[PDB]
């Protein structure tokens, strides 16, 4: 009985402000995360650090920071300023959470 | 039935036969 | 049942006419792509869907018909030719 | 509750759509599989049984002594002056009875408002014909009375025979006591863009104009809610 | 859009960093147009403190105020904040590209209704939030920016507070004692330039 | 049970049904008379090549509805153009001809 | 999704299939529905498909007249136009709300089934076996009985229509500018058919039958909608009653 | 309208505690009506809407 | 001329005072022009301050932002100051009048560059000028408005203590202070709303 009170305590002029629903869904995704980092146009230099740092897709660098990236003796500033550079046209940036990842792999 | 239509590119095409 | 369908065999003395009138011009607005439909947006199908509305369909242009005019060779000889239409990727 | 025992959501009531004085909108969105019957079914038995309101009752027009019998003066007869009398806006500030009396000679559809004026009971419908006259000689003169009452009670079952409390006189008619005509409810499963389980309760109450339609519903619903002291507290 | 037919006949000039677009003071006759780039909205007092107003990138017109009524002046001063591109229209040859091409006037007159607003709401930015407030949201914008740190912790920043004082308006010493303020409280943290600000992401 | 693609044959160059895939419903000439009687068009003509003769007919329509455009008219059967040659051996010459 | 070749990894045979706008890809897109054998057309019509949970084809209760058959298990292919011509041809002669009238005669071969008429006739009842004509004011008054012109029919008298059933009651109704002496059940569907076109039923126990010369006079002067939605209100109140 | 206690207030008046698994407990003042639209209201609102632990 | 035949295809409909002609949260559907009168467009916030942007006068537009752009909503509020007769005029019927003839939309455009003027140039001063300073050239900008009324000892202007801190930013409390403490210099005057400055002219 207690719950069908609770289920009229708004006829009771109770003070109680509280929304309904406020939900909003329109599932979608950024399958355009899961392209390699040969989609940004870069040199041979950095097209051979960043894969040796465990780097094949832009999600795997994404993650990271450009703070504790400085301290491998394999990089720079310029090496992370010009990935910066080319991720704003793809409306990424370094610093973003990230859904469905990794894609499609050898799950176990 | 073939003689008549409803294209003419709406007001593109009248001017092309 | 469907939104102006019976309507539109009604204002005709018609039925068989009605197909080509929404067939071999809807079926040429899509490889045409969507500018030769000079027309206003007003006459334009509604789809209910993530709170906007999307598609086109059709069966909402027929009002001013005519007899004679183009053949029918025609038809898709020069739409295809002003318009090639294709698809490409970045 | 604070020892987390709900884990429910609990509907409100947010927006009164007032669309007149008498007929508005009751929506309820917050609902689950199971509370839309329950709530559509707590309240469907006192919407249309338990409301106070008021209508009329008793009808005594001079030189009238029965239904069946005629009236000189008028174009429809007896049967059809107690016709429209079921539909009669009427609004008592405080009393369970009041008389009003009507006393008017000549030619012209008599209207609510030549009703003697009362301080006490307001006319929402002035405008209200319940008679027609014909001729200078045609001239009505009735007592009619509204009452408090418990439900809907037509005039065909509250009868009895041709004795009782006035027979000369009165002229038994429908007596509409509670304010709501007729209540109904529907399911009707929603498909909203997202969840499928969701469904909402219109409730669809069309009054006379004895309350408000604001009111109404909560005060409906305050007597449910006093029926159950004893179970959320009582200790 | 508006690239489309608009950047045929214009003069290309460019403006090196810190310069003079515009001088409050002078007559409108010339309109300017931000191709590549970025530049800053400011004014200046009997002092020399500046205040920034708002920033403009690039696709934004710079000085279109002296366009509809001939004989006016500058209102605000434009100086480029970076190496960027501007063309440069004459009023006179703007109004007959105008009559070949209304949907150019559509584009511009469009722009103004956004500015009219950002520069009203700028003002009450001066009135009802204080130093705190106003400051606090510019930490959060900056982390916005390409050229932010991000951080394990929250986002780092490097401005100094001589500049953020010309951002919400107040002197280079009152924001440096409420930034070690915050401190106190188990809030951010600094180290001379280095804001790292905590609840971000 | 639901096919939408699968393998196709050399010299007939028909829908098939695999193990891992489904098969496709014949659509059998029950309901072709059913369709005629209507007194239809496109819809008919489109049972016969595309959808399961029509081999250079088929691979086309399947890039024209992904990226929201429309399909253009099949071309000529490959039950057909064979035909041309199977009776060529039969000491009869057949050949084509427009307008 | 942005590459069809991405989202070809996506749905292929994992748990990471996902509901999304499948269903406004669906939404004008018609299907024939094809029932073999087929002898004459109606057994190829065509429907809006709409989005339901489970793995099987329902079908509508009132066309299962034109596919003769029966929910016990069978079985039914459906097939799918790809060319807007024949999207257009799917909504002009396929249909199935085109189709009422039969081809051969000109009698509406679509009527009501089993339970669709069950809550009509129940509705529609009265008791007949009257005795003549009277005053009768007073006395009798059982039920909802057929008679002449007596009992509740001029005891309750009331000018609007929705005033009267509630605690089950009947009398005189208005209707076509004349007087009639009929129940609720009487007038509760003779009633929403001038609400488009006007008419005239002859006082008759409503039946499968019954409505069969009703459709038919319902479609010789007006096009196919002022008809087709009569069809509506007969299936709604046709598993309601049919239930208590 | 009025609206000053019209109706009779349910309150606890004896319980039966028949045995430790099931109960016999009832209210007195219930007018004629509400012995049903409560019994109802109710009826569906302990076949799923408790707890419990297994 | 141009503006005469704006006035061929409106529709004249008297507002009373403390009425509503803009509603912040409804359709922009509707252009409005100002005959005779005057209004006034401000803010709130969450409390129950006000913030007056910009005052409109006689000969302005009310709501001229939802042109440009179709798909927009009402900024701020509009309150109805005086009795006002107010036209009206729906933006579809106004964009094809664009098409035809877009020497119209340069006259509306053109008075959107005088309010962005006194908006820009405003900032600054309310940032380094004090209390004495601000006040002081609200008093000789309020005067220049034709809503002024000519005073034989200099100009007599009707404004609120709140107003005057809303163009100034300040609180309430500081404004009505300073307000007295220059009556006693007999340097202006004030008696409730009715301020009469001194020195002016
Ligand atoms: N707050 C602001 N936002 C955007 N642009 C501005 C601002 N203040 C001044 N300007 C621009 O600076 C220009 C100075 O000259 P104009 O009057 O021709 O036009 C002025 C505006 O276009
Ligand atoms: N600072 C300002 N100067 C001039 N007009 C303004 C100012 N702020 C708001 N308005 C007007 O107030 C209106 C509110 O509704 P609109 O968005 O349609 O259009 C807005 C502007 O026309």
């Amino acid at each position: 009985a207690t719950i069908l009170a609770e289920q009229l305590e708004a006829f009771v002029d109770l003070r109680d402000v509280r929304q309904p629903e406020v939900k909003e869904e329109k599932p979608e995704f950024d399958p355009i995360l899961l392209r390699p980092v040969d989609d940004l146009e870069l040199t041979v230099r950095s097209a051979n650090c960043l894969k040796a740092e465990a780097i094949h897709y832009i999600g795997d660098l994404v993650q990271r920071t450009e703070v504790e990236l400085l301290k491998t003796p394999n990089l720079g500033k310029k090496s992370l300023t010009e990935i910066k550079d080319v991720l704003a046209s793809r409306g990424l940036s370094l610093g973003m959470r990230l859904e469905n990842w990794p894609p499609a792999s050898i799950a176990d | 039935h073939q003689d008549r239509m409803r294209r003419r590119a709406a007001g593109e095409a009248p001017a092309a036969p | 049942a469907r939104v102006t369908v019976q309507d539109a065999v009604e204002k005709i003395g018609n039925r068989f006419d009605l197909v080509l009138v929404a067939a071999r011009r809807a079926r040429q607005m899509q490889v045409g792509g969507k500018d030769p439909l000079v027309p206003e947006e007003n006459d334009k199908t509604t789809v209910i869907a993530l709170r906007e509305i999307e598609e086109g369909l059709i069966n909402n242009q027929i009002l001013d018909v005519r007899e004679r005019q183009e053949q029918q060779e025609q038809e898709a000889a020069e739409l295809q030719a002003v318009t090639a239409i294709a698809e490409g990727r970045r | 509750m604070q020892g987390s025992v709900t884990e429910f959501l609990k509907p409100r009531l947010v927006d009164i759509e007032q669309v007149s004085s008498t007929h508005a909108k009751v929506t309820l969105e917050p609902l689950e599989r199971g509370f839309g019957h329950t709530l559509g079914n707590a309240l469907r038995r006192i919407l249309l049984s338990s409301m106070p309101g008021c209508a009329v009752t008793e009808v005594e027009i001079d030189g009238v002594l029965h239904e069946y019998s005629t009236k000189e003066g008028v174009q429809e007869d007896i049967l059809e002056i107690l016709l429209n009398l079921k539909g009669l806006a009427v609004r008592v500030q405080g009393k369970d009875e009041v008389i009003l009396t009507l006393n008017k000679s000549g030619i012209g559809p008599v209207t609510a408002a030549d009703i003697t004026h009362d301080g006490d009971v307001e006319i929402v419908k002035p405008q209200h014909v319940i008679c027609h006259l014909t001729d200078e000689n045609a001239s009505i003169s009735m007592r009619i009375k509204v009452q408090r009452g418990r439900g809907y009670v037509p005039a065909s079952t509250r009868i009895h025979s041709e004795e009782d409390e006035r027979p000369i006189g009165r002229l038994l008619v429908d007596a509409c006591y509670s304010p709501v005509e007729r209540i109904a409810y529907n399911v009707e499963a929603a498909r909203v863009e997202q969840r499928t389980d969701l469904d909402k309760l219109v409730i669809e109450m069309e009054t006379n104009g004895t309350i408000d339609p604001e009111e109404a519903i909560r005060r409906a619903a305050t007597i449910l809610a006093e029926q159950l002291e004893a179970f959320v507290d009582l200790r | 859009p508006t690239l489309e037919w608009f950047l045929s006949h214009c003069h290309i000039h460019k403006y090196p960093s810190k310069s003079t677009l515009i001088h409050q003071g002078e007559k409108a006759e010339t309109l300017y147009y931000i191709v590549k780039g970025s530049v800053a909205v400011l004014i200046k007092d009997e002092e020399g403190k500046e205040m920034i107003l708002s920033y403009l990138n690039q696709g934004d017109f710079i000085g279109e105020l002296g366009l509809f009524e001939e004989g006016q002046e500058r209102s605000a001063w434009v100086r480029a904040k970076t190496a960027c591109e501007v063309a440069e229209i004459s009023y006179k040859k703007f109004r007959q590209l105008i009559q070949v091409n209304p949907d150019i006037l559509m584009r511009l007159s469009a722009q103004m209704a956004r500015r009219l607003q950002v520069t009203s709401e700028k003002v009450g930015n001066l009135a009802f939030l204080d130093v705190t407030g106003r400051i606090a949201q510019t930490l959060l914008n900056l982390a916005k920016q390409p050229d932010a740190m991000t951080h394990p912790d929250g986002m780092q920043i490097k401005i100094t507070r001589q500049e953020i004082g010309q951002i919400v308006g107040c002197s280079r010493e009152t924001v440096g004692r409420i930034l070690k303020m915050l401190e106190d409280q188990n809030l951010i943290s600094a180290h001379g330039k280095t804001i790292v600000v905590y609840g971000t992401r | 049970h639901a096919r939408s693609t699968g393998s196709y044959s050399l010299v007939t160059q028909q829908p098939l049904g695999g193990k891992a895939q489904f098969g496709g419903q014949r659509f059998g000439e029950m309901e072709v008379w059913a369709l005629e009687a209507y007194g239809a068009a496109y819809t008919l003509q489109e049972m016969l090549t595309v959808k399961s003769d029509d081999v250079n007919g088929r691979t086309k329509m399947y890039k024209n509805i992904v990226d929201g455009n429309h399909q253009m008219e099949p071309g000529m059967p490959e039950s057909f153009n064979v035909l041309l040659k199977e009776i060529r051996s039969l000491g009869i010459n057949i050949e084509l001809e427009d307008e | 999704a942005t590459t069809i070749k991405a989202a070809k990894k996506m749905v292929e045979r994992e748990e990471a299939v996902v509901w999304d706008i499948l269903d406004e890809v669906i939404r004008e897109h018609p299907v024939l529905l094809n029932r073999a054998p087929t002898l004459h057309r109606l057994g190829i019509q065509a429907f809006e498909p709409v989005l339901i949970e489970g793995k099987a084809i329902q079908l509508h209760p009132l066309v299962c007249a034109a596919y003769n058959a029966d929910f016990d298990g069978d079985q039914m292919a459906v097939h799918v136009p790809l060319t807007l011509e024949a999207q257009l041809e799917a909504r002009a002669l396929m249909m199935s709300t085109n189709n009422i009238l039969s081809p051969a005669n000109g009698e509406p071969i679509i009527v009501p089934s089993q339970d669709v008429v069950l809550g009509l006739y129940y509705m529609t009842r009265d008791c007949v076996n009257a005795k003549g004509e009277g005053m009768v004011l007073t006395g009798p008054k059982e039920a909802e009985r057929l008679y002449r012109s007596g009992l509740a029919s001029l005891h309750a008298r009331v000018k609007v229509r929705i005033t009267e059933y509630e605690k089950d009651a009947n009398g005189e109704l208005v209707a076509k500018t004349s007087l009639k002496d009929t129940t609720v059940g009487r007038a509760i569907l003779w009633m929403i058919v001038p609400k488009g076109l006007p008419y005239s039923i002859v006082n008759q126990a409503l039946g499968k039958k019954a409505i069969s010369k009703m459709l038919n006079t319902c479609y010789r002067i007006l096009g196919l909608k002022p008809t087709v939605i009569f069809a509506d209100q007969i299936m709604y109140t046709g598993f309601a009653y049919a239930a208590r």
